[PDB]
């Protein structure tokens, strides 16, 4: 139980029972815990995303202006509660504690020639065009792309 | 030993089409996702009758070519096959490249063989639940 | 083995529509919430007769396309289907984009397939209690 | 003791073609891969009828030459063989070098002997699953 | 168990249990392990590819500007996750750990005279022509080649 | 077996089985060995 060997591209979560704070331990590493601490589960794979695919993770980590994971003072991680975030192809990231993988690795959809997509703005945002897309607007995404 | 006369009992008034052994529900819910409503109420019934008539013609050609014997037009059922082929060859020109855009195959020969179930269906294709939802 | 003659016994005088196997109560209380009273007393009866006639036509088209065979207009019941389709195609132009605004689907083909019960209903849609209140 | 009259019961109206003992499904899915859809809907039915008629003629010539006795045109079935040979020799000129490009052999004599199953099929050839998918 | 004799043109994978890091050992060599270490499987052949044939290996090794296999600091190898790479005829390469051989030795296909190939760009790339081939484009590869 | 906790003012000896070389580990420390290595005896007092 005390001996923890994380394979390459895996992770675990371990519970500091002196603080009730959990965190992720990644790497091709061996891990040695303490007596208070408790590894939650057997080491699972850092989930990876191929090209022309995506996934959505509920409750994403708040990262800074450079993408460094922001933490609480108490050792806990700064999430963004009840959001989603769509992740594209990149290195096999881990999942910080308090994150659920809702959409799996699903393919980016291809629209054929002479066919288009009907798209609705669920929530207000600001697109790359410069338009204040109010929630409820309708879209025509046409093309063979 | 397929029903032959029972098909002509279900022959429509213009030349359009159990006796088929295919998931009807599942095919309609499959075509509902792809955007058949945007072709007009009149248009979607014409397209569904086109696909059903092509399915009946592919079933007939499969029945014939097991014994070896748009171009398909037995002497006793030659009239219905002739008028069905003439109904096919008229309204097909309204829809160029419709089987790729509806995600059914390259052309109608590739589409009806997959929908009938005698030819394999790839994993990159979403036509896997048209034969297996009837298996559940 | 659906009742065929028993439908024509319940055929109305103008061309509008158990034999349907659907929650009537629940559908009326569903449409009561969406604001059908604000369309006028005369208007809501016309809309309910429109939706019932579209439901009967979708039941007929489901009965036909299991054997393979506004555009829908057997020879023995061709007259009632013809006059029902002519009743549909006249009063439909009074209501453009009425199935989104009443929260039933994209168009009538998407709406009647969900209300009949052969196609799935999403969680983002409030049409989950029209088939399950009859299950309670 | 092959069925002779039962072939003429399945004789088509123009001169084109169990009684053959061959994987029909598997051959159609084999020709689906090679790109028969790109020859037109009208074209693929003409080509399939050509290949079926050549298969029937090769079966006839195998039946005859076991007793020793385009050039093939018994006196009682001489009319059907004559009109089948005339149907073959007309539409064959539309397709020069079609059996190499469809990967079936050098010419039609090499192709129909391999497809009938009396002659060996090499490992460099993809025609190994037309006789063994019927064995599975 | 301790004695490992790798035949000529074979390989194994051995697990450093002090680091949870694996690597490949190739050659016509004898191998002697340590007490921590663990050889994963019996020695398999370095897979070879004849002329006019190919194979595709999922998760290829990141090689440098000269083709030298790049490693992690922790002894692990730099893969490229969830990709493929099509390998043509060459010396019998080994498979580094974390690589799966999806396509076997399969022949390069020959197109006949008066016949062509329909080719679709699955993902955006840049061909040898100079064209930015956007994903979804269609191709005609004609010829007897 | 893998977990070694040396009390204050104690020691052990551990055998490197890759080298056949032993050495002493002292202190009020916890000790973690490897798979080759083998602690010879229970921790005795300096």
């Amino acid at each position: 139980e005390f001996i923890i060997r994380i394979p390459p591209y895996h992770y675990i979560h371990v519970l500091d029972q002196n603080s009730n704070v959990s965190r992720v331990e990644v790497g091709p590493k061996t891990y040695i815990r303490q007596d208070n601490e408790r590894v939650l589960f057997a080491p699972m794979r850092m989930v990876t995303v191929p090209p022309r695919h995506y996934c959505t993770v509920a409750n994403p980590v708040s990262r800074d202006a450079q993408g460094l994971v922001l933490f609480d003072v108490t050792g806990q991680v700064r999430l963004r509660h009840a959001d989603l975030e769509i992740r594209l192809a990149q290195d096999p990231f881990p999942l910080y504690p308090g994150e659920v993988l809702e959409k799996d690795i699903t393919p980016l959809q291809v629209v054929l020639p002479n066919t288009a997509l009907h798209l609705k703005a669920l929530l207000d945002f600001e697109d790359k065009d410069g338009d204040k897309v109010v929630a409820g607007d309708e879209w025509l995404f046409e093309g063979p792309g | 030993a397929v029903p032959w006369t029972e098909l002509l009992s279900l022959q429509t008034e213009d030349g359009f089409w159990l006796i088929l052994n295919l998931n009807t529900n599942g095919l309609h819910s499959f075509l509902k996702q792809k955007g058949i409503q945007s072709l007009g109420v009149k248009g979607r019934e014409c397209l569904l009758d086109l696909i059903a008539t092509m399915l009946v013609l592919q079933f007939i050609r499969t029945r014939l070519e097991k014994e070896g014997i748009m171009k398909m037009d037995i002497p006793w059922a030659f009239e219905a096959i002739k008028q069905a082929s003439e109904w096919v060859r008229r309204t097909e020109g309204q829809y160029p490249s419709i089987c790729p855009r509806l995600e059914l195959g390259n052309d109608w020969d590739s589409a009806t063989k997959q929908l009938l179930g005698l030819q394999p269906i790839s994993t990159v294709s979403p036509l896997h639940r048209v034969l297996h939802y009837s298996q559940g």
